[PDB]
């Protein structure tokens, strides 16, 4: 997070934190209860954003649940969702750590290597993210939805 | 008939007329093909000396080339350096070692850093060790600095220690020109230096980096920006003098 | 590099004064502007990938010659790199307008640019109506007066660039 | 002293390298003494695992002759 | 080329050529008129190649050419199809180079941040090339089309 | 790296033998087998990428845990580095095919993995069975003939791992 | 650098044409004449010691004044350092020779060449009498055939250092 | 041989084999029973190419078997010539294996500093790698020859 | 470098000639100045940080607008920069007292100097200013006889760089 970062850029030049670096870190932890409560209720509602971003998507993009495919089948499509469900739970690891490299090292880095094994079309990948991301930020209020999405932003130009 | 017309997609990609000046012009514009006609000698194997003899010592004899600009073998450089190959080819050592005992040997110190000043020492170590010419002043303050206080083998440590030798070349790779994008300046710096033979100039290429701390005229105060924020601090000042008793 | 801040703090270092008056009040407008240039550099941000497909277009639409074959963006390598170089403005134009000062774009920017593309046969002043292509296209997003405030930066880079 | 053999582990967690990269993965390497705190702090900052390090040239508590 | 790769690699040992490489040279020139006739019936065809291309094409990519697609309308259809001639052109002095450098250098670096900065789909750049891989090799014999699906598979490797 | 003629080279220097009839016959063995092995070669070229796919597929259905979180392969570096080793696996018994030999085998890819695997935390046993899970995908692919062949050097690769 | 073959297909790629008769008929006569190229390449390499011999005696016979003291060839490290330039050469024309063009020279050789030996002092006649010395040899020894056509990079050398 | 020359250039690049390289290697196999009978040609007249290269060695160079001649005596002769039959063996070695891979790996790798350290002229060696080239195409036809040729004088130069 | 003796050699050298009575008298004249500038030597590496001190004092003391602000020599970090210049031409210059030869001046302080200082902006004359210093504190150091001999090579460092 916020806090390793700092303490990896500081231990880059060996020396202990600036004060203005020690600043950073208190801002952090000052916004760190709104960016928990924003994960609270992202984490609350997984399921109707799972079924949602689902749905959506495949209205969207009928030739993966198609016949052909790589979405097509009961088990596949289950697997699908999961991947959703992943995602999802990558997104509220990333709020809560205010940045994206909990997103980054678990669902970013040979995420093109692994769907490209998995036939897996990556602009189905993103237009699932995006639908994901219309779903998250209608549940969330205003203010949340901005940071929320910037997240799902990053996560779907990673896959594109 | 039947006429035929000429499909759209052959305009599409048609190339202005183009005479043999222009066209040489175009074959030679962007970066130069040295870049991809090259070859990149890194230790792939972990296997014993005695296998891939041929592979090793063309590796060896990269890093001469690399480190030294041409082959020395008028200098007599294989024996100079043979306890050196021995090590690196019985897997004792890694490439880096081996690099930074060519980079720190007598030999190196009378080719490229007796004969020069410490400005034209650190652009020419950081040609034949980092691929790239100096950097930023940052980079020339710290080792002139290093240069100046601790002298030649600390100096060349300090090149070969840094965060960027390890994610560039790692342990197993001979350094190679590295046709730098970034920083500013860095791309033009390198390509003169790597665009020139051995001993082709003394001059020094980057002798500093000229300061941008102050420009002259623009302050950029009558930015309307700028002149909103004038025209707001204005307003900020009337109403605190507001919030003040009326007599 | 340097700031607006950080060039008042120099220009009094130079001096060898303690701040007065005048330096309090270039410091107060500098803190009333950040919050503008605070949402100009995410909507920025936000945007970049869509100002460069912009930009990219314009420049190519008015240019055809450019991407025909034999051109200067003619090939995947080096197109790639022209919208990289593109992407490199709008990135530190966006760190000089957050910045308020110019002096990373001499730094960091201009420091060899014109050598450089004269180096490797770049059209210079297609260079320049691709940056104003980015002003256009940047101008109509991050509002009018965050336009007018970017224009000076893209502005700054096209003048050192000519 | 004089030497360090160091066997270490450096993992890749920036990314998967299309070469081979068994090269720099596991090793077994001969570090002089003045080399050795940069060069574990390396390994270290690149979360690699120090498996062992050995005395090999010098003797320990030597005065000089270092 | 197969000559050029050869003098560098010697170059860059600063050594002259190995009766190996000059073997390798030989066979590759040995075999020149043979490429030379393929590049030649490839080039005579090049019309009827990339129109057949794209009616596979949009025949399986529909949506390419409705409305809202990338390539809709006669000027972005024709610029699609000179895509595929450009690559057609690269295949054909690959064949005659002997190796894929030709396609490598002209049309496959940066060929991703290319059409992700013209919002031109991956995937449907790989079923174009492989429409021109099945036609073009139609077209050849049984020999012949196994060296040239070997430039085709390399560069439909290279787009996806 | 030696292949089968340079074991042979190697096998009558060692004694200072100039070749006699059995090394002829040897080597008129390795001439026929040759036009076989490129045939494999050429195919498991044009599918060597499918050959994986089918391969970790059914390695990730036997041991679904694997790719599940808490398993080895569970994110997407992991599993791709899984899938880059099965790479790896299949690319270099190629050669060794076409060699003849499996001294490349130890010689490059053998060399160091079982410690690397167990300092690493992969397990040796579901590694074992990738490999073979390639072994029967590719022996379907390349013919019976070549099956039994290339099936001699994925059990040299299994056996050093095992 | 380029050969006969790049030559081709970078002026027909930055014409943006495919080959017609014209591109066809030079890769036909580059492919005819490889066999000289690759016989004359060989025996280059199997006699450069040799050629250099030679030359190198005939450039010090007709210029005695350089090896004795105070020409620039006076010294071991000096006459070595000549040697290896004319090893340079010979090397350089070969690589030339078998790509079929001059680019390399240009691209590898030439390039800072002249004001190099300004700089250093390196007298650029009577290298390029040495150059002409190397031509004679290798003329002599690989028959008229290549050797005309390495007369055709050897004088492509003396011309751009003259 | 040119199967691992082939391998290690694929490995280089981390592919596999091209069509070219293939082709190479069908090439090579197809030409290994002409290239087994020039071994067996060259190897049952191992004899007399040995005595006859021997001989005219010390005709073109009598100083060796001369007083304060390396190969002056009778052992030293015998040392000599023995030298010679190890590079016609090396040479029938590098004819099988389709290059100068052998040659090199068992007797050129370090011979400067071995024939230094045995008090061997370098020329001798050269004009007697020379006779030998000489009197053992003397016994093959044209294009065995011609290949025959290619390694003995690479050797020749490898020894220059 | 060059010092004295092998400056001599060199003259010879290149005549081809063995020495005569004027090269073993350039000789003597330096074995027999060798006590005295091994003596200063010895003295300037006792007293190398007091002879900074003393000169940069003197330096600043003369132009005291150079460490006050706005001057170059205002800051920590370039004041430790004009001290390390000083120190720098005290070690060089006592360097070519001790071989008898101003060539290592030319060919590791006076190389590229006055570009370095002109695109820094260093002042030229407080630089040269700063040397006199030097020299006045090293003469009075070293004593009446060495003092002449110094002072050779510090005006020498002060004519390169004025
Ligand atoms: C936490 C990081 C992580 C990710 C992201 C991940 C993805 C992942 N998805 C998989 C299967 C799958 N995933 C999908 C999803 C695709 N189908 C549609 O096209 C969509 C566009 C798209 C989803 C939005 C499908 C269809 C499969 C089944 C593939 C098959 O069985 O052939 C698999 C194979 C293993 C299994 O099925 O259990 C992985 C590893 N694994 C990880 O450890
Ligand atoms: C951060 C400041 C900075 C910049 C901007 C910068 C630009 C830059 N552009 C380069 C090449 C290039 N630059 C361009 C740009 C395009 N050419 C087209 O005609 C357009 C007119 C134009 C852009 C709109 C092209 C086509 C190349 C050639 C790349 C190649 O040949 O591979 C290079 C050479 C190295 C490389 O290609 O990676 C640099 C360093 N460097 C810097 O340090
Ligand atoms: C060229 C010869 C060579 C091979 C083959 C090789 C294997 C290898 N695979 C690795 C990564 C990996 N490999 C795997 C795959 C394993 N775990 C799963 O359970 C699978 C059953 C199984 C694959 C079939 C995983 C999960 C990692 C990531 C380990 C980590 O860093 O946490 C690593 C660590 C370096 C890296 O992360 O890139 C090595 C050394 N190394 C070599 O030098
Ligand atoms: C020789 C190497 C090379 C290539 C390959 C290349 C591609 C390329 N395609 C372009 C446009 C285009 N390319 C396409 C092709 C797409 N349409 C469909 O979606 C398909 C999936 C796909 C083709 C099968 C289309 C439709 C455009 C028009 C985009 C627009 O005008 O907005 C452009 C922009 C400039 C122009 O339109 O002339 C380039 C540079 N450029 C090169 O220098
Ligand atoms: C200052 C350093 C320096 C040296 C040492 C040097 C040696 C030198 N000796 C030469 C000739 C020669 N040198 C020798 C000497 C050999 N004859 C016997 O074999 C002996 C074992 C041995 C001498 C003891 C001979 C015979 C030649 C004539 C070679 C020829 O013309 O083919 C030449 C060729 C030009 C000439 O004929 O003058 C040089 C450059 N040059 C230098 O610049
Ligand atoms: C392949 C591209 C290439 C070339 C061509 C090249 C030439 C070259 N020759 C050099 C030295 C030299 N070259 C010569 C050659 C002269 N001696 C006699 O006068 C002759 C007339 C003449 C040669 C026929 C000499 C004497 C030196 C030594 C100069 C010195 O060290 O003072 C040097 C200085 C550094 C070094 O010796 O490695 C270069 C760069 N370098 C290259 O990388
Ligand atoms: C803006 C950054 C900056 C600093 C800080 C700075 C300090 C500075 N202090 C100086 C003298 C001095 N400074 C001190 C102060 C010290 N004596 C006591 O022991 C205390 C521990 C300590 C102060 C708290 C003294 C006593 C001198 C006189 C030394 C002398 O005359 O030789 C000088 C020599 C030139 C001059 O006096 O004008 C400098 C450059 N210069 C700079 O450009
Ligand atoms: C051994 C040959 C050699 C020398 C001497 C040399 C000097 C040198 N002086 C420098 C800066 C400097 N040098 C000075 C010193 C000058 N300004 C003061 O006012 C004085 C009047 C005067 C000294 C008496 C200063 C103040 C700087 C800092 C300039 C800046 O950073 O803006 C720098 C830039 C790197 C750095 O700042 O650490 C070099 C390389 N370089 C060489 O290769």
């Amino acid at each position: 997070s916020v806090v390793t970062k700092a303490i990896v850029s500081a231990d880059a030049e060996a020396r202990y934190l600036s004060p203005g670096e020690l600043d950073r870190i208190r801002g952090f932890v000052s916004s760190g209860e709104r960016r928990l409560r924003v994960a609270q209720t992202l984490t609350e509602s997984r399921e109707r954003i799972i079924k949602q971003a689902g749905d959506q998507l495949f209205q969207k993009r009928p030739d993966l649940v198609s016949p052909g495919g790589n979405a097509y089948g009961a088990e596949r499509t289950a697997s699908c969702l999961r991947d959703l469900d992943y995602y999802l739970r990558l997104v509220t690891f990333g709020i809560v750590a205010g940045d994206v490299t909990p997103i980054e090292e678990i669902g970013v880095i040979g995420v093109k290597e692994m769907y490209r094994n998995l036939e897996v079309p990556l602009p189905g990948m993103v237009e699932a993210v995006k639908a994901m991301k219309s779903v998250a930020t209608g549940l969330l209020s205003g203010d949340d939805s901005a940071e929320v999405g910037y997240y799902f932003d990053y996560l779907a130009g990673a896959l594109a | 008939p039947s006429f035929e017309e000429t499909p759209k997609f052959i305009e599409k990609g048609t190339a202005p007329d183009r005479a043999l000046p222009q066209i040489r012009s175009a074959i030679n514009q962007g970066v130069s093909k040295k870049r991809d006609q090259r070859k990149i000698f890194s230790t792939v194997g972990i296997q014993t000396s005695l296998a891939s003899r041929t592979e090793f010592d063309a590796l060896i004899r990269a890093a001469y080339r690399q480190v030294f600009e041409r082959d020395m073998d008028s200098y007599r450089i294989t024996e100079v350096f043979s306890v050196l190959e021995t090590k690196l080819r019985n897997r004792e050592i890694t490439t880096k070692e081996f690099i930074q005992a060519l980079a720190s040997s007598d030999l190196y110190r009378k080719q490229f850093f007796e004969p020069y000043p410490p400005t034209k020492n650190v652009e020419l170590s950081l040609k034949h060790l980092l691929g790239r010419a100096t950097k930023d002043q940052a980079e020339l303050r710290k080792y002139n600095q290093i240069i100046a206080t601790q002298g030649f083998k600390p100096f060349i440590n300090a090149i070969l220690d840094s965060k960027e030798y390890g994610e560039v070349f790692g342990d197993g790779t001979v350094p190679y020109n590295r046709y730098p994008t970034l920083p500013a300046a860095n791309f033009p710096n390198t390509e003169i230096l790597y665009n020139q033979l051995t001993k082709q100039s003394a001059e020094v290429v980057v002798p500093s980096f000229k300061p941008v701390t102050s420009p002259r005229g623009m302050d950029m105060s009558q930015t309307p920006l700028m002149l909103q924020a004038m025209g707001d601090i204005a307003e900020a000042e009337q109403e605190v003098a507001l919030q003040k008793p009326l007599f | 590099m340097q700031d607006a801040i950080t060039s008042v703090i120099n220009t009094y270092d130079v001096q060898g004064k303690y701040f007065d008056t005048s330096a309090f009040d270039k410091l107060k407008a500098y803190y009333a502007t950040g919050e503008l240039r605070v949402r100009a550099a995410g909507t920025i941000s936000a945007n970049a990938a869509t100002i460069i497909k912009e930009a990219s277009a314009k420049l190519f639409s008015n240019q055809p010659d450019l991407v025909r074959p034999g051109g200067n963006a003619y090939t995947t390598r080096r197109y790639a790199a022209c919208v990289r170089d593109m992407d490199y403005f709008l990135r530190y134009a966006t760190y000089a307008m957050l910045a308020g000062d110019t002096s990373i774009l001499d730094e960091r920017v201009l420091n060899g640019l014109k050598e450089t593309y004269n180096s490797l046969g770049v059209p210079i002043s297609s260079t320049v109506q691709g940056i104003q292509a980015m002003k256009e296209v940047t101008g109509s997003l991050v509002g009018s007066g965050a336009a007018k405030e970017m224009g000076v930066y893209f502005d700054y880079l096209s003048s050192g660039l000519s | 002293t004089r030497l360090f053999k160091v066997t270490a582990l450096i993992p890749s967690y920036k990314k998967v390298r299309g070469g081979r990269e068994l090269q720099n993965t596991y090793f077994t390497k001969l570090v002089e003494y003045d080399r050795w705190f940069a060069e574990q702090q390396r390994i270290q900052k690149q979360g690699g695992k120090i498996l062992s390090v050995k005395m090999v040239a010098g003797k320990p508590g030597l005065n000089t002759g270092v």
